C-alpha cells in the first residue's frame, strides 16, 4: 500500500520542477511557463514545447518530473480521441481533468506503482462554449477549478504577486492583458528574462496560439518601459 | 449506387462523390468512400481517429501515401475474421515534401494502386471511356473541373434514378477547397 | 523514493558513469556518432563483436553507455517497432518516434515497481524528411534531450566542454571525424588510444539520389582515420 | 491487376545464372521483389502479393540486422515454407517462386510452393499461375540445360511471348530479370 | 498463437466469389512397411522425397496433403529431439506413436497427413500406422495410399517369419510395383529404408521484330 | 532479507537452502540403499521408541507408481507431499511418451522442481532428501538421490540421515575391496540381509522388525516387506554367523 | 537508501546491481571449465569433482550438446545451468529451426540464452541465475567461435577464457599460450594442460570432462543415403580418448 | 460461419490444464490442484516485466513443457 | 510468511502452535473396535447455549473430529474434511478409508506452511472413525505432521492428560473396549483439569464403534454419560 510520505515526497519533486502559471481571461485562456535554460550545444530548432496540445481545444502544462509528464499526455491523448471516437463529440475540459486525475490517483492508490512527481495546469474551452476552462492536478490524484494558479520552483511569490494584481470579479480586460500579468508574473521568478518566458493563448473554439520569441519580447520591453515610467514617478 | 469519382491533375486532386462520405483525415488529405451503409462509416472514423491522433502527437502531417498504406493495412486486419464486406477507398493528397497531388485506390481486399483517376460504382464503366481520351498530366485545377462536369453530365444521361447533386471537392497546396461546379 | 529526489534511478544515472565514453557530432551533410570499448584483454576477439554502436535499420544508429545486457533488449525492441511502422505507413520511422518509444519503456522501468531502471544512456543519430539529421540522448529517468554535440557516459561534463568550446553550426562531416576523435583522445583516461578501443559511425547523404548511407567501420578504415587524424 | 490469379511468372535456371519473368510496358502490379540477391516471383492475389511483401520485407530486414548478412535462397526456401504454413487454415492465395543463388557455393537456386507452403524445387524450369498450363506445355517444348546469361534470356523472352498470343501489344509485358552472382538487371519487354 | 485461420472467412467468400484457390499438393500413391528377421523396412512411390525422419531410427512414409506430412513428421522429428535429450535415452517408436495420435488428436482430420511409422528402439523393432482422425494400427506389414489392396494382396502372398533383408527389400519393391502396374506409365522408381536393429538406418533413394528491350539494374 | 528469501547472501549463498538442508537431520531416522544383481534395495530406521503412536502408521518408504519407489528423509510432512510430487509426474510421463518413467528422468523432474523453490522469492524449498530406487528395462539396478538445492545423481549405494558418513564410510570399505560396483547376489533375500549387516554394523545398534522399515525394487514391482518377512530376514542373519 | 518496493538486483548507492556481483561470487567459488578456438574447430572443458565417492559420475554430464553444432559448459550453481540448458536446446528448435530449417548460429543462440538471464535481472521475486557459460559452436558463414556469458547476461566472444575457480591462473596461462595458427588438436593439449594446473582432485578420463565442434562426423548421424546432411560436429571425447591424451602429459 | 477448429483450439491450453487438476483433485484430494494453482499463481503474480514475450522459464517447469512444442511455441502471434 | 530459520525450522509454524497450547483440552481413544472423542468446555458464563454449544464435530456418517486453537481455522478444517471426504463418496461411490482422510488433511495443512502469502493454521486436530478395515486415529499438527495413535490427547491439558494415557495402555495389554473407554475417558479430563478447577467446564463424549454403534457415528448421552461421571467422581474422589 506504500505510505502516504511517498505523495508529500513526490510534491517535493514537483516544487524542483521549473515554474508555470495560468490566468483565466474576459474571452481567453493563457498557460505560461518557465522554460529551462536551454544549454550551449542542445539543439534549438525542435526544443521541447514545456506546453502540450492534448486536442485543438484542452491544452496542458507541468511542475515536477518530465518524464512522468509524456506519459499523463498521451494517457489523456489516447482518452481524448478514443473518446471522440466512441461518443461522437470532443471531451470536455473537465472530463479530461477526470481521467488525469483517474490515472494519477491511481497510482497514489496502488501500493506497487510510485505515484507520478507531477502537478499540471489543464485549460481549454468545452465545445461551443466561451467560458476558458481552467483546472489544477496534484500526485495525489485529487484536482481543482481556478481563475488563476501556479505551480512549481517559487511559485508562492507568484501566487503573492497574482492576489496583488488580479481578481475574480473582474479578469484582465481582454486577450492582450492576460499576456502583461502572466509576463509579468514569470519576471518576479525568471532571472534571465525574456529567453526562458513561454505562453500559450487559446480562444473559444480551437484557435490556440504559440507566442514566438519576438512577442514575448515585445511585452518583456513593454512591461520594462512600464517599469521604468513607474521607477521616474 | 452511390459513385466515387477521382481525377488527378497537374496540381491538385479533385474528389466527388454521390449526394458526408468523406473525410478530411488531414487538412491536406481526403477519403471519399462506397459501400455497405454500416461499417464504412466506422472504419472512416477509426481511420480519422489514429490519423488525428498522429497529427496531436507529432504537430506533423502524415504523408498521402503513408496513410494510404495504414488504410491497407487497417482494411486487411479487419478483413480477417468476420468476412469481406463491399467497400471502396480513394485517397487524394498533395505531398509537401515531394511537390505532387496524390491519389490512391484501395478495394474490400486490401489492393492499392495508384492511377490517373479512379471511381467506384458500376456506372463507373460509363465513365473510363471518355477519361481515356482527354486525361493529361499537365491539366490545371479547372481542366479538371471541366473533365469532372462531362462525367457528372454522361452519368445523369444514363441515370435517371436519384444521382442529383455530386459533392466535389479539391486538395493542393492551399488544403481542402468545398467548390461548385454552379 | 524519498524527499523529493530518485535514488535509484540517481543509482543508475551513477551506474552509466562508469560505462566508457561516447560522443555524437551532427555536421550540415550528416552526423557521426564513436564510442569508446572499455574491456581489454589479448583473449577477446576484437573483430564482428559490436561493443557499443547498433543499427536499429538503415538509416538510424544508436550507441550506448551502460549495460550491455540492458541496452540489447532496447534495442531488438525498437528494431520491433520500426520495421512494425515501415509495415504500416511504408516509409521509414522518424528518428523522434523511435526515442520517444524507447523513452518511455524506461520510464516504464522507473516508476514500476517490480522493475529495476534500465541502466543504459542511448545516444541516437539518423535521418528523416521531417527535420534532416537528428541527434538524440535518453537517460536511465526516461528522459530525452536533442543535441548538436553531445556525450554520455564516463567523463560526460569534461568532453562536453571539449565540444562547447570547438563546436562550429556548419561544418561537413569530415571536421567532425577529428573533432569526436581527438574528445574522445581527450576524454580516454586510459593511457593511450587504437583502432580496436575505438568503435565509429557516420550516417550521410552519399549520392544526394534520395540516399542514406550509414558507413559501418572496421579495423582497416578506423586505422586510416586515426593516422589521417594524428595518431600512429 | 485484373482476372488477377491469371498472373503468370515463369522461373528458368543456367550457367551460374536464374532468371524470373511476369506479366504485366505497363509496369504495374509487379511480382518480382528482391531481398537482397534473392528475388521471389509471387502469382494469384494482388492483396497477398502485397501482404507477402511487405511480411517478407519485415522478416527479412529483422534477419539483416540480427544475422549480419543476407537471406540465402534456402534460407528463404525455408522462411517462406514455414510462413506460409503458419497460414494452414485460411492460406494466402499465392503461388511464390523464389530464386536467387547460393552466396556461398555460387550455384543457381529456384523453388516455387503451393499455397501452405510445400518445396517444389526443380533444376531446370518452374512456372505458376492459374491458366498456366499452356505455357508449362511451351517450356517443356524449348529449355535446354545450362544455357548462357543472354540465351537464358532468349529462351525465357520465347517462352513469354509464345504465351496468350492474340495481343502482343498495350496488354503485352515481360519483365525478364537475369540474376547472376554480381550484377542482377530488369528488362522489361 | 500457432496455426492461425486469418483468412477462413475471406477464403471461403473468394472461393464463392469465383477466385479459384490454388490446389495443395495431395500424394496418394503408395507407401508399405514389411518388418522382418532383424529390423523394419519401409518404401513408397515418387513421380512428378515421401519419407521423412522422426529421428535417425525412426521413419515415416507421408500421404496425403504432402506439407502436412513433413509438418507434422518434424514436429514431432523436434519433440523427439528435445525428449532424446531431455531424457539422455535413444527415442522410442512407442514416444513417436504417442506424440502423432495425441497431436493429430488435437486436430480433427482438418490436417491431412497419413502415415507409416516404423523403425527400432531399445525395445526392438515395431512399425505402425496413423491415419488423419488419430486412429493407430499394428501389423509385420501394413499398406496406405492408392495402391494398398494390391500391395497388401502381395504382402500376404510372399511375406513369412525369418524373412531376411534382400527378400524384405524386393518384396517391398515388388508390393510398390504391383500398386504402379495398376496405372502403370504414370510414376517409376521407390525410396526404402532398412532399419538393421544393431546398426545404422540405411536409405536407399530411387532404388529401381526483337521485342522491347528497356533496361536497368538492380 | 538476505536469510528469509532465496537470494544470493554477501558470501554469494543461499542460507534458506542451508536451512533445508537441516530440516533433512530433524526426524533422526538414518536410510540406506544398495543394489544387487537383479534388485535394488533400500532400509531405513523406523525409530518410535518412547510414544502412543501406532507403528503401521508410521513409514518413510513411498513407492512411486509400478516399479520405482523412495526413501525420504526429512519432515514428514514434506515427505508426503514430495511423494505427491513423485507419484503424478511418473503417472503423466507414461500417457505422453508411452512408456514406464524410467528413475534417471523422475530425479530430474524432482530437481528441477526444486531449481524454482530455490530461485523464486515467495515459495520455500521443500525440507527433504530423496532416495530414489528401481530396476530399468535398460540399466538395470538404479538408484538416484534429489536435494533440497535442485542437485542429482546416481549412486552405487547411497545412505542418509544424522549417521550417514558412518554408514558410506562401511559401505565405500566394501566396494573397495569386492569390486563389483553392486551387492553380488543373485535374490533379494541376501542383499536385504547385507544391507542390514551393514546398517546394524554402523549404528551400532541391533535391528528388529519394530526398528525397521525396508522396501524391494524387481523388474514387476516395487514392494514394501511387511515386519514378519523382516523377522525372516532377521532370524536368517541370526541362523547364518 | 533504497527501500524501492520488492525489486531485487536494485542499484546500490555507487550505481553497483550488487545481487549480480554475488551470482559472480557464486561463479567464482564454482569448479574450472574453459574452452579454446583452433582454425578448424573449439574445445570446451570442465571437471567433474565428486560429490560422493558411491556416485555414478557419468550421471552428471557438465558439458551439454545445445544442438548438433553446438555445445556448452559452466561454472556455478548445477541446477541453474540445467535449467537454461532445457530452454536453450528448447528455444533453437522453436525460434531458428522450424522457421528456418537450418540450427541457429552461436551469435543468435546466445543471444537468446543472455535475454534469459537478463530477464531474471529486471523481474521482481527471482535471483540471478548462479552461472557463467561457455558456448561453444559452427556455422556456415560466421565460422567457429567461443563466447563467454555471465549472471548478467552479458555476452562476449573470445577466443580461449575460463571460468570458476582456477580462472586468474588459467587466463595467465592461455594468454601464455594462445596463437593464430592452433590446430584442434594442440588445443585439446592446451585445454587439458590448463585443467592439469587447476585440477585438486585425481586427474583421469572420469575427472575431466572435455568435448569439441570439428570436423563433420557421418558415423555419428545415425543414418545413411541422404546425401547432403552433414553429420553432428559432436566428439565428446569419452574416458578412453581423453586417457590416450594424457599419455602425453 | 467461423472455422470449425477455430474455437476448438483457443481454448486448449486451458481446457487440458483445467482437466488435468480436475483428476488430481478426484485422485489425490483438494490439497494438490490447490498447491499447483498457487504456484501458478506466484509465477504469474511474480514475473511481470513488459518488455517479456518468452512467458517464464519457471512455468514451463510447472507446466510441463521444458523439453515439448507446440505450433503455439514455434509461432508467437505478436 | 517468515519462513525457515537457522534451526531448519519454519518460524510462523513456531508462532501458530502457541495458539493450541491455549485451547480446549480434548483426548482421543482408539477402543478394541471404535473411537472415542472427550473433551472439557471453557462455561465462563451460564450464556453459553448447553446441547446448542458442542465440541466434537461430525465430519461424515463414520468421522468425528475435536480440535485445539483458533476457532475459524478449525472451523474451516471441518468444513474442508466435509467437502473433502463428500468428494469420495461422489467417484468412489463408498465411505472413505480414515487414512486417505489423514493424507488429504495432512497435505492440506501442510500446503499452508509453505508460501511466503498464507499462515500456517494455527490448530492441532485428533480425528478418526470406523471403515472397511476397522478403527482409526489420528492427531495433526500446525506443521502438518500427523501419525497413528493408540490414544491421544492435546491443548492446555497435555501433559496430565498423556500421563494418565499411558497410564490406560501400560496397565491392558489389549487397552480397553467401548463401554470401559467411555468411563475411564472422563476420568483423564477431570483430572487434568486440575490447576485450572478454579472454573468449572461440562463433559461431553460421543463415540463410533463397529458393535456399540454399528459402525456409525453417535454422541454418548444420558445413563452412559452418568455413569461415567459417578465413575470418574468417585475416581477424582
Amino acid at each position: 500500500d506504500g505510505h502516504i510520505f511517498q505523495v508529500e515526497y513526490a510534491l517535493e519533486a514537483v516544487k524542483r520542477g521549473t515554474c508555470a502559471v495560468g490566468v483565466k481571461g474576459k474571452n481567453c485562456v493563457v498557460l505560461g511557463c518557465e522554460r529551462r535554460s536551454t544549454l550551449k550545444l542542445q539543439d534549438t530548432r525542435i526544443t521541447p514545447s514545456k506546453v502540450s496540445k492534448i486536442d485543438s481545444h484542452v491544452v496542458l502544462s507541468f511542475s515536477g518530473l518530465n518524464a512522468d509528464s509524456r506519459i499523463l499526455i498521451e494517457k489523456a491523448r489516447v482518452e481524448a480521441q478514443s473518446h471522440r471516437l466512441t461518443l461522437e463529440d470532443p471531451v470536455t475540459v473537465e472530463y479530461l481533468t477526470r481521467y488525469v486525475a483517474g490515472v494519477q490517483q491511481r497510482y497514489t492508490q496502488s501500493g506497487g506503482v510510485r505515484p507520478f512527481g507531477v502537478s499540471t495546469l489543464i485549460a481549454g474551452f468545452d465545445p461551443r462554449d466561451d467560458e476558458p476552462k481552467l483546472y489544477q492536478t496534484e500526485p495525489s490524484g485529487i484536482y481543482s477549478s481556478w481563475s488563476a494558479q501556479t505551480i512549481g520552483r517559487n511559485s508562492k511569490t507568484v501566487r503573492e504577486f497574482l492576489e496583488k494584481n488580479y481578481d475574480r470579479k473582474e479578469p484582465p480586460a481582454t486577450v492582450e492583458e492576460c499576456v502583461k500579468l502572466t509576463v509579468r508574473s514569470l519576471l518576479e521568478v525568471v532571472q534571465t528574462g525574456a529567453k526562458n518566458i513561454e505562453i500559450t493563448v487559446v480562444k473559444p473554439d480551437s484557435d490556440i496560439v504559440a507566442l514566438s520569441s519576438e512577442e514575448i519580447n515585445q511585452y518583456v520591453t513593454q512591461i520594462e518601459q512600464e517599469k521604468q515610467e513607474q521607477q521616474e514617478q | 449506387m452511390d459513385i466515387i469519382l477521382g481525377i488527378r491533375v497537374q496540381d491538385s486532386v479533385i474528389l466527388a462523390s454521390s449526394k458526408d462520405k468523406t473525410r478530411q483525415l488531414s487538412p491536406h488529405t481526403l477519403m471519399s468512400f462506397a459501400g455497405e451503409a454500416g461499417d464504412t462509416v466506422q472504419f472512416a472514423e477509426y481511420i480519422q481517429a489514429n490519423i488525428q491522433l498522429y497529427s496531436i502527437r507529432e504537430d506533423y502531417e502524415l504523408s498521402p501515401q503513408a496513410v494510404s498504406s495504414f488504410v491497407r493495412q487497417e482494411l486487411a486486419k479487419s478483413i480477417r475474421s468476420r468476412r469481406p464486406y463491399q467497400v471502396n477507398v480513394l485517397i487524394g493528397g498533395y505531398d509537401k515534401k515531394k511537390n505532387k497531388p496524390e491519389l490512391y485506390q484501395i478495394d474490400y481486399l486490401g489492393t492499392k494502386v495508384e492511377l490517373p483517376y479512379g471511381a467506384h460504382g458500376y456506372s463507373g464503366f460509363y465513365t473510363f471511356s471518355l477519361l481515356d481520351h482527354h486525361y493529361r498530366p499537365d491539366m490545371t485545377t479547372e481542366e479538371g473541373l471541366d473533365l469532372l462536369k462531362l462525367c457528372v453530365q454522361e452519368l445523369e444521361k444514363r441515370m435517371p434514378m436519384d444521382f442529383k447533386g455530386v459533392i466535389v471537392k479539391i486538395v493542393d497546396k492551399d488544403g481542402i477547397r468545398q467548390v461548385d461546379d454552379f | 523514493s524519498p524527499e523529493g529526489r530518485l535514488y535509484q534511478v540517481e543509482y543508475a544515472l551513477e551506474s552509466i558513469s562508469h560505462a566508457g565514453t561516447a560522443i555524437g557530432i551532427m555536421a550540415s551533410d550528416g552526423i557521426v556518432l564513436a564510442a569508446e570499448r572499455k574491456v581489454t584483454s589479448t583473449l577477446l576477439e576484437q573483430d564482428t563483436s559490436t561493443e557499443k554502436l547498433y543499427k536499429l535499420n538503415d538509416k538510424i544508429a544508436v550507441a550506448v553507455a551502460g549495460l550491455t545486457a540492458d541496452a540489447e533488449i532496447l534495442i531488438n525492441t525498437a528494431r520491433i517497432h520500426a520495421q512494425n511502422y515501415l509495415k504500416t505507413y511504408n516509409e521509414d520511422i522518424p528518428v523522434e518516434i523511435l526515442v520517444r518509444r524507447l523513452s518511455d519503456i524506461k520510464q516504464g522501468y522507473t516508476q514500476h515497481g517490480g522493475l529495476r531502471p534500465f541502466g543504459v544512456s542511448f545516444i541516437y543519430a539518423g535521418y528523416d524528411d521531417r527535420y534532416g539529421y537528428q541527434l538524440y540522448t535518453s537517460n536511465p529517468s526516461g528522459n530525452y534531450t536533442g543535441w548538436k554535440a553531445i556525450s554520455v557516459g564516463a567523463n560526460t561534463s569534461a568532453a562536453q566542454t571539449l565540444l562547447q568550446m570547438d563546436y562550429k553550426d556548419d561544418m561537413k562531416v569530415d571536421d567532425a571525424i577529428e573533432l569526436a576523435l581527438k574528445t574522445l583522445s581527450k576524454t580516454t583516461d586510459s593511457s593511450a588510444l587504437t583502432y580496436d578501443r575505438l568503435e565509429f559511425a557516420t550516417i550521410r547523404k552519399g549520392a544526394n539520389d534520395g540516399e542514406v548511407y550509414q558507413k559501418i567501420f572496421k579495423p582497416q578504415e578506423i586505422k586510416d582515420i586515426l593516422v589521417k587524424t594524428g595518431i600512429t | 491487376p485484373s482476372s488477377i490469379n491469371g498472373g503468370i511468372v515463369v522461373a528458368m535456371t543456367g550457367k551460374d545464372c536464374v532468371a524470373i519473368a511476369c506479366d504485366l510496358v505497363s509496369n504495374k502490379f509487379e511480382k518480382i521483389f528482391h531481398y537482397g540477391h534473392v528475388f521471389l516471383g509471387i502469382t494469384g492475389l494482388a492483396t497477398d502479393v502485397t501482404t507477402l511483401n511487405e511480411m517478407f520485407r519485415y522478416k527479412t530486414n529483422l534477419y539483416k540486422l540480427k544475422e549480419e548478412r543476407a537471406i540465402e535462397p534456402e534460407t528463404f526456401t525455408q522462411l517462406v515454407s514455414s510462413s506460409l504454413y503458419e497460414r494452414r487454415f485460411g492460406p494466402y492465395f499465392v503461388g511464390p517462386v523464389v530464386a536467387g543463388i547460393n552466396s556461398k557455393s555460387g550455384k543457381p537456386f529456384i523453388a516455387g510452393f503451393d499455397l501452405i507452403g510445400c518445396i517444389d524445387e526443380a533444376k531446370d524450369f518452374i512456372v505458376s499461375g492459374t491458366a498456366s498450363d499452356q505455357l508449362f506445355g511451351m517450356c517443356e517444348s524449348l529449355y535446354e540445360p545450362n544455357l548462357e546469361p543472354e540465351d537464358l534470356f532468349e529462351t525465357i523472352s520465347q517462352a513469354l511471348l509464345n504465351a496468350a498470343d492474340r495481343d502482343a501489344l498495350s496488354g503485352w509485358g515481360a519483365v525478364v530479370y537475369i540474376i547472376k552472382k554480381d550484377e542482377v538487371v530488369k528488362r522489361y519487354l | 498463437a500457432g496455426l492461425s485461420f486469418d483468412n477462413y472467412q475471406r477464403n471461403n467468400f473468394l472461393a464463392e466469389n469465383s477466385h479459384t484457390q490454388p490446389k495443395a499438393t495431395s500424394t496418394g500413391t503408395t507407401i508399405v512397411g514389411v518388418k522382418f528377421n532383424n529390423g523394419v523396412v519401409i518404401a513408397a512411390d515418387t513421380r512428378s522425397a515421401k519419407l521423412h525422419r522422426i529421428s535417425p531410427k525412426i521413419w515415416c512414409a507421408g500421404a496425403g496433403t504432402a506439407a502436412d506430412t513433413e509438418a507434422v513428421t518434424q514436429l514431432i522429428g523436434s519433440n523427439i529431439e528435445l525428449h532424446s535429450l531431455y531424457t539422455s535415452r535413444e527415442p522410442r517408436v512407442v514416444s513417436a506413436l504417442q506424440m502423432l495420435k495425441q497431436h493429430l488428436f488435437k486436430y480433427q482430420g482438418h490436417i491431412g497427413a497419413y502415415l507409416i511409422v516404423a523403425g527400432v528402439d531399445p525395445t526392438g523393432s515395431h512399425l505402425f500406422s496413423i491415419h488423419a482422425h488419430g486412429s493407430t494400427d499394428v501389423g509385420y506389414y501394413l499398406s496406405l495410399g492408392s495402391g494398398s489392396l494390391a500391395a497388401m494382396a502381395v504382402l500376404e502372398s510372399h511375406w513369412k517369419q525369418d524373412l531376411t533383408k534382400e527378400e524384405a527389400i524386393k518384396l517391398a519393391s515388388d508390393a510398390i510395383q504391383a500398386g504402379i502396374w495398376n496405372d502403370l506409365g504414370s510414376g517409376s522408381n521407390v525410396d526404402v529404408c532398412v532399419m538393421e536393429i544393431g546398426k545404422d538406418a540405411e536409405y536407399l533413394r530411387n532404388y529401381l521484330t526483337t521485342a522491347v528491350l528497356k533496361e536497368s539494374i538492380v | 532479507y538476505d536469510r528469509h528469501i532465496t537470494i544470493f547472501s554477501p558470501e554469494g549463498r543461499l542460507y534458506q537452502v542451508e536451512y533445508a538442508f537441516k530440516a533433512t537431520n530433524q526426524t533422526n531416522i538414518n536410510s540406506l540403499a544398495v543394489r544387487g544383481k537383479d534388485c535394488t534395495v533400500v532400509i531405513s530406521q523406523k525409530k518410535v521408541p518412547d510414544k502412543l503412536l501406532d507403528p503401521t502408521t508410521v513409514s518413510y518408504i513411498f513407492c512411486i507408481s509400478r516399479t520405482i519407489g523412495m526413501v525420504v528423509n526429512g519432515p514428514i510432512p514434506d515427505a508426503r507431499n514430495a511423494a505427491l510430487r513423485a507419484k503424478a509426474e511418473a503417472a503423466e510421463f507414461r500417457y505422453k511418451y508411452g512408456y514406464d518413467m524410467p528413475c534417471d528422468v523422475l530425479a530430474k523432474r524432482m530437481a528441477n522442481l526444486s531449481q524454482i523453490y530455490t530461485q523464486r522469492a515467495y515459495m520455500r524449498p521443500l525440507g527433504v532428501i530423496l532416495t530414489f530406487v528401481s530396476v530399468d528395462e535398460e540399466l538395470g539396478p538404479s538408484i538416484y538421490k534429489t536435494d533440497p538445492a535442485g542437485y542429482y545423481v546416481g549412486y552405487k549405494a547411497t545412505a542418509t540421515g544424522p549417521k550417514q558418513q558412518e554408514i558410506t564410510t562401511n559401505l565405500e570399505n566394501h566396494f573397495k575391496k569386492s569390486k563389483i560396483d553392486h551387492i553380488n547376489e543373485e535374490s533379494w533375500e541376501k542383499v536385504v540381509e547385507f544391507a542390514i549387516t551393514h546398517m546394524i554394523d554402523a549404528l551400532g545398534t541391533e535391528f528388529s522388525k519394530n526398528d525397521l522399515e525396508v522396501g524391494v525394487a524387481t523388474k514387476d514391482k516395487f514392494f514394501t516387506l511387511s515386519a514378519e518377512n523382516i523377522e525372516e530376514r532377521l532370524v536368517a542373519i541370526a541362523e547364518q554367523d | 537508501t533504497d527501500r524501492y518496493s520488492f525489486s531485487l538486483t536494485t542499484f546500490s548507492p555507487s550505481g553497483k546491481l550488487g545481487q549480480i556481483d554475488y551470482a559472480l561470487t557464486a561463479v567464482k567459488q564454482g569448479v574450472t571449465s574453459l574452452g579454446i578456438k583452433a582454425t578448424n574447430g573449439v574445445v570446451i572443458a570442465t571437471e567433474k569433482k565428486s560429490s560422493s565417492p558411491l556416485a555414478m559420475s557419468e550421471t552428471l554430464s557438465k558439458v551439454s550438446l545445445l544442438t548438433p553444432d553446438i555445445g556448452a559448459v559452466y561454472s556455478g550453481m548445477g541446477p541453474d545451468y540445467r535449467v537454461l540448458v532445457d530452454k536453450s536446446r528448447k528455444v533453437a528448435h522453436t525460434s531458428y529451426k522450424r522457421i528456418y530449417g537450418e540450427y541457429p548460429p552461436t551469435k543468435l543462440l546466445v543471444s537468446e540464452v543472455a535475454k534469459i538471464m537478463q530477464e531474471a535481472t529486471q523481474s521482481g521475486g527471482v535471483r540471478p541465475f548462479g552461472v557463467s557459460l561457455l558456448i561453444a559452436g559452427h556455422d556456415e558463414f560466421n565460422g567457429f567461435s567461443l563466447y563467454q556469458v555471465d549472471p548478467s547476461g552479458s555476452y562476449f566472444p573470445w577466443k580461449a577464457t575460463a571460468i570458476g575457480k582456477g580462472s586468474v591462473a588459467a587466463k595467465t596461462f592461455l594468454e601464455k599460450r594462445w596463437n593464430d595458427e592452433l590446430e584442434l588438436e594442440d588445443a585439446i593439449h592446451i585445454a587439458l594442460l590448463t585443467l592439469k594446473e587447476s585440477v585438486e582432485g585425481e586427474f583421469n578420463g572420469d575427472t575431466i570432462e572435455l568435448a569439441i565442434i570439428g570436423d563433420e562426423n557421418p558415423d555419428l548421424l545415425g543414418y545413411t543415403g541422404i546425401p547432403t546432411d552433414k553429420g553432428p560436429r559432436f566428439r565428446k571425447l569419452t574416458s578412453q580418448e581423453i586417457n590416450d591424451r594424457l599419455e602425453a602429459l | 460461419d467461423r472455422h470449425p477448429l477455430e474455437s476448438t483450439l483457443k481454448n486448449w491450453e486451458t481446457t487440458q490444464r483445467q482437466r488435468q487438476m480436475e483428476q488430481y483433485r478426484q485422485i489425490f484430494g483438494i490439497a494438490e490442484p490447490m498447491k499447483r494453482t498457487m504456484e501458478m499463481e506466484i509465477v504469474n503474480r511474480t514475473d511481470f516485466n513488459p518488455l517479456s514475450t518468452n512467458g517464464s522459464i519457471h512455468r514451463d517447469i510447472l507446466l510441463n513443457k521444458e523439453c515439448s512444442i507446440d505450433w503455439e511455441d514455434v509461432y508467437p502471434g505478436t | 510468511n517468515s519462513v525457515f530459520s537457522p534451526d531448519g525450522r519454519n518460524f510462523q509454524v513456531e508462532y501458530a502452535v502457541k495458539a493450541v497450547e491455549n485451547g480446549t483440552t480434548s483426548i482421543g481413544i482408539k477402543c478394541n473396535d471404535g473411537v472415542v472423542f472427550a473433551v472439557e468446555k471453557l462455561i465462563t458464563s451460564k450464556l453459553l447455549v448447553p446441547q446448542k454449544n458442542v465440541k466434537i464435530q461430525v465430519v461424515d456418517r463414520h468421522i468425528g473430529c475435536v480440535y485445539s486453537g483458533l476457532i475459524p481455522d478449525g472451523r474451516h478444517l471441518v468444513n474442508r474434511g466435509r467437502e473433502e471426504a463428500a468428494s469420495f463418496k461422489k467417484l468412489y461411490k463408498t465411505p472413505i478409508p480414515i487414512p486417505a482422510f489423514a493424507d488429504r488433511l495432512g497435505q492440506y495443512v501442510q500446503a499452508h506452511t509453505l508460501y511466503n502469502s498464507v499462515r500456517p493454521f494455527g490448530v492441532s486436530t485428533i480425528f478418526g472413525g470406523v471403515d472397511k478395515n476397522g478403527a482409526h486415529l489420528y492427531m495433526l499438527e500446525p506443521s502438518g505432521s500427523y501419525w497413528g495413535y493408540k490414544g491421544a490427547a492435546t491443548g492446555k491439558g497435555r501433559q496430565s492428560a498423556k500421563a494418565e494415557l499411558e497410564k490406560l495402555v501400560d496397565h491392558h495389554p489389549e487397552g480397553l473396549s467401548a463401554r470401559e473407554a467411555v468411563k475411564q475417558a472422563a476420568k483423564i479430563i477431570y483430572l487434568a483439569h486440575e490447576d485450572n478447577k478454579e472454573k468449572d467446564f461440562e463433559l461431553e463424549i460421543s463415540w463410533c464403534s463397529l458393535s456399540e454403534t454399528n459402525g456409525l457415528h453417535k454422541f454418548v448421552k444420558g445413563d452412559l454419560l452418568q455413569e461415567a461421571i459417578d465413575f470418574a467422581q468417585k475416581e477424582i474422589n
